[PDB]
DNA sequence: TCATATTATTACGCCAGACAGGG
DNA sequence: CCCTGTCTGGCGTCCTCTCACCTATGA
RNA sequence: UUGAUUUGGUGAGAGG
């Protein structure tokens, strides 16, 4: 009765069943503002029975409590006004059933629904991982007054617009709205109203609505962008931008402070995400909430006006696809004719077949990708001119709404080389896509490849959940409890480099973390930033201008606070712009932010330089050989490639005894080989010269005589 | 030629490959298994006769009486199936067994018995199977699901990597009997051979050889070959066959015949072996360092002194050679222990063995098996001689002996059920051979190594359990038997057999409640192959490879119909053409291919036969003779799909449906969908509710007919003929004379099952689809069941669907529906609820059925009689009264009167009452007042329901728009349902678009026929257009013989086609795209499939024309007013003070653990405090809070949770003193 | 009805943690 | 006496919905 | 002072 998953701790004391709670199937309702959700009248009259009883007893309509329970059991004509007067400013906690991180419980204001389904604002769905394929959510009512204020001031859906795991906005517009924007702000080389001039964005929308221009038709407009270059003062600058009609119509919705160049591009999904991010960093919270709603409304409206279907003709088969398959069939015919005559080995045959089918797969993908990305060729006033296509599946791929390169590849080009459950690949690919028919064997190999994926997700989720449990029970205690621990120690944040191009820049690692000692400017001994400044975006831009090497920054593991973490050694709040407040539980949000992506994770010669810069060596003890190539007498030598500015751009590990084509502090060319060794032969190279003696080397007991067969130059083994 | 309901509406059948084998009867697994169980089959195999011939004749321990068997029988069921479902009894039959007791005198093995007696005794009742493959166990209709388990017979498994943490492989070998003790052999990383019995302790394996009366020398004779050292002129020369030197280093000087063959240092090559065989080299003189490591084979004793020189399996040293050389044993037999091939595993196991003779071997085995209790000669010998060698407690069946002889490459396949010495020795030899290198392991997912149990086998095993209990009872009564004063029912007892067989058919992991909401769902729950159950693997443990699809599933198990979630790939569903082998394996049809010409003869194969042959592909182009039109064709050799020549193949696939099952071969354009979305599509297609008006999929596959007939939901005519059609109650069919018996003049009267409850509260209802005075043939359908339309299979309905974003109302997967869908009642399904009321005599007198309902006023006496119980049929809702059922002394009187649950409406369709003999009948005792009331809610469609197509496109219907706001094309018709195009590039289920275009073309032909028949034309133009519609395109199978339809069957066909011409697009040989375009050109529709659509709101054109077509959309039984729930305050549990759980219990939401972590992640300290103290558990806190709310004071007085004090008392009820400290 | 008191299957996969064995 | 196979215990995802089934004995 | 039993526990199936 104590232990286990169903004891008292895990089943009745940590998790309890709860009154004033409800549950139903969700649906969309896109008319909502993002602080409110739809909630049915029947659930609203059941969850709010005591508030309705109190309201009915206040007016004087009834007397005893019984009378009120008969009134709402009968549901007379007067209790719905009582219900709209108990709802009004009273938030509710919506909760999707697998809550993984804190954005899966958010507080809304109810708007009453004729119906039996919770209407949930669409942007908020990307926080809940809630699609609408049969999902269900629970509603909880904050009873007391402190809980209503916590739902409005901490857990309201307008307050959760940044994910706590990072700095990325979580109210990013998901799928229909980015298609509506990508169709709206685009262009074509001829439309109605090509190259006419417009006195404002208002008559741009008036020309689109009356039927005199097109939504994408390039046009000089006169827009007035407000740049706030002073200290909190918005300065108007008006100019003529060569833009389209749709970019002016979308400029009618952008708030004042953002520049016009945030809408001047084509606006896929990454661009609209950084649009909302720059709006949040400049204009704050309230314009970003109202602008997120206006983005969603105009995306839905012009996606409705777009009529962006999907057909069978939209998946354009490459004309070059059949000749590519026949050239691959001729190549496997040559390899198997060598296999009948035994010239090549079996593993080299299998490797050659997988290599030519990978090459033919890449060529088929490039054929279809050219045939989709620039298929439209329309003339304007004369000879033809090409542009990016308005194919429907290509806008669904290029916009980033739904689709990638691989999925649009499998609908038009060949769907690769599927792998059997043995783990090794199958030498005969699936040359037929989905627009052509798969025959029987090809679909069966496909089912191998997809049954493995479904089994992996349905067994992966248990380990992901148990990982989140272990993480929030090791964290469980750690609360921000001071304001400064009073130290000078902290870890040394450098950009990380594996050996390719510089993977994660320093601005991703030292964004919003308080420096340990004051960072010297890279010239000489300057106080560039002081020693306890939070590094927000302005400081990080003044770090990127000066090309700062690495920052000694304060880390949580170096915090000197007994029983908790001080407010500076944590860093930025991450979903609030400022430092972490005294109190906010960081262990639980950290454990959730590590364990929450557990589902997306999977479950089951020499050095060639790439760029062109300067050489530097670390952990090096070296010697010049007879020929001149600086060989190394240390195993653990790090070969860095430093640029002309001071930051470290490349790093490699060079073994004991390697032939370096270059030396210390030298300038090289891009692509020149600078290192060489033999890993199958461990070098026993020296420091000095002289003659060689065999000390304790006796043939017969110590060493042996193995004269070489095919060469004759013997060696004492 | 066609039958007469085939000429009603003949579906346009694409499909190029001529089918050679028609689809077998889809319920044949269940029916053939249970027809094997009950059948009078002489020669004994298989059935109930096998059980009676195993258990009988019973003779007691020399008690001079021997009860023997004659014959058995099953009488009539006392209750036919309908009144059996109504009453609640099992649908069973009494098992009348003739038993003949003969009783001996003293000294009669051969003497004639002194007296006989014989009677038709009664043991148990066995549940018969309904004609559709179901049981009726206790009123409810259940299905036994066929198991998939490991075959009996030896398996050589490896476990190559994980043990020893050193990369050293092991090799174990399990001899799995069908009934009895498990025997496993296994290596250990010291390269020693170990036996274990029934997963017990580990014994070194040669002790079992020493238990079979084998001395050490006989064991070394078995597992080792002898090397002969002859004592000769000098240094004790060696016989050397040159095979033994293969791959080793020459340690000494290899010379003979005055010639140095191979010197020291170089390894012996096979050319040197050829030199020694050409030079005829056997006897060579060895150094003394060569014998100084070898091991003796047999024993040798010093002859004159009379003592032992060396025991068998002893390594040799030089002084041991000085011992044995001087005695006079000239031959020395040594064990050839090759480090490469012939390893010394048995010999080192003999060195591990602490035993020496047979008796100590049996004592050690008895101390392993049964510990504590002493090991004496009789007890240990009886144990080991009945472990494997008696016919009672160890029995490899015929399957087990076939697999056991097949895995050891024996010639025969039939043998005795027990093991022997030679079988255990052969398993050890094959295991050693696998360790040496020759031969390989077996895999467990290979469906030649994986048998199917079915209903007859499982019920026969349970019946054999009951019979061995009743024979132990008969042996009990007979030795205490006094004669002649007993007749054979004081000996025998009907109780244990009935108890065991009702234990299996009631409470087992495979006798389970039938998914009955759909003809598809019935017919695909009966064809189910579960890996679970008794003796099989579990859901929460294993694994990765048994959840995965293996290349022997091609044509035996559906690759794509397996339920997603916790059990994927354990609950496999059987393929369309796959029968079951004689031994229980899965054999699938193939077409025998002797030479170039592919012959139309079929031939069935299992996976241990499919590997040897080369089997072609279903769709490989062959023209007019069977010759493959290419010179190379894709086949598969040994589970490897590869390209072979024109003339090498021995078999071809029969038809191209045969890979998948009957759930996922109803999906048209399957080959264009992804595998994941075909899985989700088939699993949702099982879940469809039957609509009120069944509607004929325009894009089907033609397998709708076989599923709708073979699942017994339609009233298929038994004997052909005409009709009398009284039908209000029953279809009356007059029989044609050729099918009519000479006596029993006879006309067939079919019973239509009208509105009644299914197992999933849906409505199963049959409607006659034949008129009066109309010819029907044998096998034709007469009454359309639930979800059927003229014998086809109509799960959902076909609706006009536009693919576009429409103002956000179809955002993620939502679906936006017109009002024309909800006005026409074209999804308004009918649900039926059974509600029981009983008035049991709990305590303080019996309860009572009277209208004189108390406290409650004239709001009780209303939908009832003048004095009790709901009248018959009104529009009852929630909070009404159905059966007044309240007691006095329970003012102190109360209201238990079964009412209507909260939120439901309906019409009382039926009231059953077999009550306590007095209500003013046939039922069991105990229960007194038994009133069952059948409501029938009619649920329409609403924002929040779930619809889905056949391709995996799920959706929660979001907005129910008016007709005006819909996107209308320029012809004027609104579109019915708007889906979302963004699902289609990601979820790669592109088949729904081809279904959309081809359904658009189907309704294009239907609109064209509706114009030609409404604006009425004489039938020449209709038969010309129908002939053009049925020719249409490439080489197909259908064409039609349309000029023989008598100028009226053209018109009745064209009356049944004016809603759209139905098109069969088969599974993998479906309609190509050019035929879709060509059919869209026959109708007057645009070729692209896309029409320009205007907007109903703004009246102005959508740019970039959108896709409109007809998709067959289904309503799944996840309805929103079965999920909507809310709770403010009501009842809680007993032990804890927290609220109850569920909806049927009016309970609240479990605010689980991760939600508490999410509130801790915010600063919600007060929200969490009321979330676990006031709202949930603390009783003083929640009563003070309810009074504080209704006063108008939102403030909580928290206190301590009650379940924590429950924790304190449960911890404190140990020896633990947990407290609560200082203030 | 009112006290009497427990036996003839096996088929997870790591991963720590404690224990007798032996160079 | 320090490595070492070997054995024994202790984990293994949250939320929800539907249905059926429940110890023998006994003067 | 104006009324009542599932949670308990197993098995099977389903949804996200
Ligand atoms: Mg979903
Ligand atoms: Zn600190």
């Amino acid at each position: 009765m104590i232990k286990g998953k169903q004891g008292r701790f895990r089943q009745n004391l940590l998790g309890k069943r709860v009154d004033y709670s409800g549950r139903s199937v969700i649906t969309v309702g896109p008319y909502l503002r993002l602080h409110q959700c739809g909630l049915p009248k029947k659930m609203a009259l059941e969850l709010f029975k005591p508030f309705i009883y109190g309201k009915l007893e206040l007016r004087g309509l009834a007397t005893t409590i019984k009378a009120a329970k008969k009134m709402v059991e009968r549901e007379e004509a007067v209790v719905w006004d009582i219900l709209d007067e108990v709802i009004r400013e009273h938030p509710v906690l919506l909760n999707r059933a697998p809550t993984l991180h804190r954005l899966g419980i958010q507080a809304f204001e109810p708007v009453l629904i004729e119906g039996k389904a919770i209407q949930l604002h669409p942007l908020v769905c990307a926080a809940y991982n809630a699609d609408f394929d049969g999902d269900q959510m629970a509603v909880h009512v904050p009873l007391t007054l402190e809980a209503q204020l916590e739902a409005r001031a901490l857990m309201m859906s307008t307050n959760n617009i940044l994910s706590p795991a990072n700095g990325e906005p979580i109210i990013v517009p998901s799928q229909d709205v980015v298609l509506g924007l990508y169709y709206m702000t685009r262009d074509c080389v001829n439309a109605k109203g090509e190259g006419m001039v417009l006195t404002g964005p208002k008559e741009a929308e008036r020309l689109y609505r009356s039927g005199l221009a097109s939504l994408h038709a390039r046009v000089k407009v006169r827009i007035t962008e407000y740049e706030k270059d002073a200290n909190g003062e918005l300065v108007a600058k008006t100019s003529l931008k060569d833009t389209t009609v749709g970019r002016a119509i979308l400029w009618m919705i952008v708030p004042k402070g953002l520049p016009y160049s945030i809408v001047n591009q084509a606006l896929g999904k990454k661009a609209i995400s950084k649009m909302l991010n720059t709006c949040y960093r400049i204009l704050g919270l309230k314009p970003t909430v109202i602008f997120a709603d206006q983005i969603m409304y105009t995306g839905f409206a012009y996606a409705a006006r777009s009529g962006a279907s999907v057909g069978i003709d939209d998946m354009v088969i490459p004309e070059k696809k059949h000749e590519i398959i026949s050239e691959a069939e001729a190549e496997v015919a040559e390899i198997q004719e060598q296999f009948q005559s035994g010239l090549v080995t079996a593993g080299e045959r299998y490797n050659k077949v997988i290599d030519i089918w990978a090459a033919a797969n890449d060529r088929v993908s490039k054929a279809m990708m050219d045939n989709l990305q620039t298929e439209t060729v329309i003339n304007r006033d004369g000879q033809e001119e090409k542009q990016v296509s308005f194919n429907s599946i290509y806008m669904m791929a290029d916009s980033g709404a739904r689709g990638s390169a691989a999925q649009i590849r499998q609908l038009a080009g060949m769907r690769g080389l599927m792998a059997k459950p043995d783990g090794s690949i199958i030498e005969t690919p699936i040359t037929a896509n989905f627009r052509e028919g798969l025959n029987v064997l090809q679909y069966f190999i496909s089912t191998h490849g997809a049954r493995k994926g479904l089994a992996d997700t349905a067994l992966k989720t248990a380990n992901s959940g148990y990982l989140t449990r272990r993480l929030v029970d090791v964290a469980q205690d750690l609360v921000v409890t001071e304001d400064d621990c009073g130290t000078h120690e902290g870890i040394m944040m450098t950009p990380v480099i594996e050996g390719g191009d510089v993977k994660e820049p320093l601005r991703d690692r030292v964004l919003g973390r308080v420096t340990a000692e004051d960072v010297l400017k890279p010239g000489t001994a300057d106080i560039l930033v002081p020693r306890n400044t939070l590094l927000h975006e302005q400081w990080c831009d003044l770090l990127e201008e000066n090309s700062v090497d690495a920052v000694k920054v304060r880390s949580v593991v170096s915090c000197d606070t007994d029983f908790g973490v001080c407010a500076h050694c944590y860093g930025r709040d991450l979903a609030r712009g400022h430092i972490i407040n005294k109190g906010e539980a960081i262990g639980v949000i950290a454990a959730q932010s590590i364990g929450e992506p557990g589902t997306q994770l999977t479950m089951r010669s020499s050095i060639q330089v790439k760029n062109k810069g300067s050489i530097k060596l670390s952990n090096v003890k070296s010697v010049v050989n007879s020929s001149g190539k600086l060989v190394i007498t240390s195993r653990n030598t790090e070969l860095k490639l430093i640029d002309e500015f001071g930051r470290t751009k490349e790093s490699y590990k060079v073994p004991y005894g390697a032939v370096l084509a270059k030396g210390d502090g030298e300038q090289v060319a891009g692509g020149e080989t600078v290192a060489n060794w033999d890993p199958h032969t461990m070098p026993v190279i020296t420091e000095v010269s002289g003659f060689v003696r065999f000390t304790d080397m006796i043939d017969g007991q110590t060493i042996t005589r193995q004269t070489d067969e095919l060469t004759g130059l013997s060696s004492l083994v | 030629v066609y039958s007469y309901t085939e000429k009603k509406r003949i579906r346009k059948d694409f499909g190029k490959r001529p089918q050679v084998l028609d689809v077998p009867y889809l319920l044949s697994i269940q029916l053939d298994s249970f027809q094997k169980f009950i059948e009078q089959d002489p020669e004994g195999q298989y059935g109930l006769e096998a059980a009676f011939r195993s258990v009988f004749p019973i003779q007691s321990y020399s008690g001079n009486s021997e009860l023997q068997y004659v014959s058995y029988r099953l009488g009539e069921p006392v209750f036919d199936v309908q009144e059996c479902q109504i009453r609640g009894v099992t649908y069973s039959a009494p098992l009348r067994v003739k038993l003949r007791l003969v009783i001996y005198e003293r000294e009669a093995p051969e003497g004639t018995v002194k007296d006989i007696k014989e009677q038709e005794v009664y043991m148990g009742e066995i549940p018969l199977m309904t004609d559709n493959g179901t049981f009726v166990i206790n009123g409810t209709e259940r299905v036994i699901v066929s198991q998939l388990h490991r075959s009996p017979g030896v398996f050589f498994d490896s476990d190559k990597g994980k043990t020893h943490s050193s990369g050293k492989v092991l090799y174990n070998a399990r001899i799995i009997p069908y009934r009895g003790s498990w025997l496993d052999f296994e290596f250990d990383p010291k390269d020693n051979l170990f036996v274990r019995i029934d997963r017990r302790r580990k014994l070194p394996a040669t002790i079992i050889l020493r238990a079979l009366n084998y001395t050490t020398e006989q064991i070394l004779d078995l597992f080792f070959e002898k090397v002969i050292f002859e004592i000769r002129d000098n240094k004790l020369q060696m016989e050397l066959v040159p095979e033994r030197l293969r791959g080793e280093t020459a340690s000494f000087d290899i010379e003979a015949n005055g010639k140095v063959y191979v010197e020291k240092g170089r390894r012996i090559t096979a050319r040197h072996i050829r030199q020694l065989e050409k030079d005829d080299v056997k006897l060579i003189e060895v150094p003394v360092e060569y014998i100084a490591g070898k091991v003796v084979a047999k024993d040798y004793i010093d002859e004159s002194t009379g003592e032992l020189i060396c025991a068998a399996n002893m390594e040799l040293s030089l002084d041991l050679l000085a011992k044995l050389s001087q005695s006079g044993h000239k031959r020395i037999e040594t064990l050839f222990t090759n480090d490469l091939d012939h390893g010394p595993y048995i010999s080192e196991t003999l060195r591990v063995d602490p035993t020496n003779d047979r008796l100590s071997a049996l004592v050690e085995i008895y101390r392993m098996m049964r510990p504590g209790e002493p090991p004496t000669r009789e007890a240990a010998e009886s144990l080991f001689e009945n472990l494997f060698f008696s016919e009672d407690r160890y029995d490899l069946s015929a399957v087990g002996r076939m697999k056991f002889n097949r895995s050891l490459l024996r010639e025969e396949i039939e043998g005795s059920g027990i093991l022997s010495k030679d079988d255990i020795i052969d398993v050890m030899k094959k295991l050693i051979d696998i360790r040496n290198g020759k031969g390989e392991v077996d895999d467990i997912d290979h469906l030649g190594n994986r048998r199917i149990r079915s209903v007859g086998e499982m019920a026969e095993n349970q019946f054999r359990v009951g019979l061995v209990r009743v024979e132990r009872a008969v042996k009990e009564r007979l030795s205490l038997g006094d004669l002649d004063t007993l007749m054979p029912q004081d000996m025998i007892n009907a109780k244990p057999i009935s108890a065991a067989v009702k234990e299996f058919f009631g409470s087992s992991q495979l006798s389970q409640f039938m998914d009955q909401n759909n003809p598809l769902s019935e017919i695909t729950h009966k064809r189910r192959i579960s890996a679970l159950g008794p003796g099989g693997l579990t859901r929460e443990r294993a694994g990765f490879e048994v959840r995965d699809v293996h290349p022997t599933h091609y044509g035996r198990v559906c690759p794509i119909e397996t339920p997603e979630g916790p059990n994927i790939g354990l609950i496999n569903s059987l393929s369309v053409y796959a029968q079951t082998n004689e031994y229980g394996f899965l054999e699938t049809p193939y077409r025998k291919v002797t030479d170039g010409v592919v012959t139309d003869e079929i031939h069935y194969l299992s996976a241990i036969e499919e590997g040897n042959y080369v089997i072609a592909q279903a769709n490989s182009n062959l023209d007019e003779e069977g010759h493959f039109v290419e010179d190379l064709v894709t086949c598969r050799s040994k589970g490897e799909s590869s390209l072979f020549s024109r003339d090498q193949v021995d078999y071809m696939d029969v038809s191209t449906q045969q890979v998948v099952s009957v759930g996922a071969s109803l999906i048209p354009f399957l080959e264009h969908d992804d595998a994941n979305r075909a899985l989700m599509g088939a699993n949702m297609q099982r879940q469809a509710v039957p609509t009120l008006r069944a509607d004929k999929p325009l894009v089907g596959t033609g397998m709708e007919r076989a599923v709708a007939v073979d699942s017994g939901v339609t009233a298929v005519a038994k004997r052909g003929g005409v009709v009398q059609y009284v039908d209000a109650s029953r279809i009356v069919i007059k029989v044609n004379e050729d099918e009519m018996y000479p006596g029993e003049a006879g006309i067939d009267i079919y019973n239509l099952t009208k509105y009644t409850r299914s197992n999933q509260n849906t409505c199963i209802n049959q409607m006659p689809c034949v008129s009066l005075g109309e010819p029907v043939e044998r096998g034709d359908v007469l009454a359309d069941g639930p979800s059927t339309d003229l014998g086809e299979l109509a799960l959902g309905q076909n609706m006009r669907v536009a693919f576009m974003p429409w103002n956000g109302y179809n955002f993620e997967d939502s679906i936006l529906v017109s009002e024309r869908v909800v006005q026409e009642d074209r999804f308004t399904t009918i649900h039926i609820q059974e509600l029981a009321c009983v008035s049991r005599d709990t305590k303080l007198g019996p309860e009572e059925i009277t209208a004189d309902i108390p406290n409650v006023g004239e709001a009780a006496l209303s939908k009832l009689d003048e004095s009790g119980i709901v009248y018959i049929g009104a529009e009852v809702t929630g909070g009404d009264i159905l059966v007044g059922k309240v007691t006095p002394k329970g003012s102190d009187v109360k209201d238990s009167s079964l009412r209507v649950p909260n939120g439901v409406s309906g019409t009382v369709i039926d009231v059953q009452v077999f009550t306590r003999d007095g209500v003013e009948d046939d039922l069991a005792p105990g229960v007194l007042k038994i009133v069952k009331v059948y409501l029938a809610v009619k649920r329409r469609i609403q924002p929040g329901d779930k619809m889905a197509g056949r391709h995996g496109n799920k959706g929660v219907i979001s907005k129910i728009n008016p007709i005006e706001d819909m996107p209308y094309d320029e012809n004027g018709t609104p579109v019915d349902i708007v889906l979302n195009p963004l699902g289609v590039p990601s979820r790669m289920n592109i088949g729904q678009i081809l279904e959309t275009h081809l359904g658009m073309a189907a309704k294009g032909i239907g609109d064209k026929i509706n114009a030609m028949l409404k604006q009425q034309q004489e039938v020449a133009k209709l038969r010309e257009f129908i002939q053009r519609a049925y020719d249409l395109g490439a080489d197909v199978r259908q064409k039609v013989d349309l000029s023989t339809f008598s100028d009226e069957e053209v018109m009745r066909l064209a009356e049944n086609l004016r809603k759209g011409m139905p098109i069969a697009t088969p599974v993998f040989d479906g309609a190509k795209e050019a035929e879709i375009k060509e059919l869209l050109k026959l109708g007057d529709l645009p070729t692209s499939g896309q029409i320009r659509l205007y907007d109903g709101r703004t009246g102005e054109q959508f740019e970039r024309p959108v896709t409109v077509g007809y998709m067959y959309m289904l309503k799944l039984n996840h309805l929103v007013d079965d999920k909507m729930h809310a709770r403010s305050t009501g009842s809680y549990s007993l032990v804890t003070q927290q609220p109850l759980g569920g909806k049927a219990q009016f309970g609240g939401q479990r605010f689980g653990e991760m939600e508490v972590w999410a509130l801790e992640a915010y600063g919600a300290a007060y929200t969490l405090q009321e979330m676990l103290t006031v709202k949930s558990d603390d009783v003083n806190g929640r009563t003070k809070m309810y009074k504080n709310i209704v006063d108008g004071n939102h403030q909580m007085e928290p206190g301590m949770p009650e379940s924590f004090n429950v924790l304190l008392k449960e911890i404190r009820s140990l020896g633990i003193n947990i407290e609560l400290e200082d203030e």
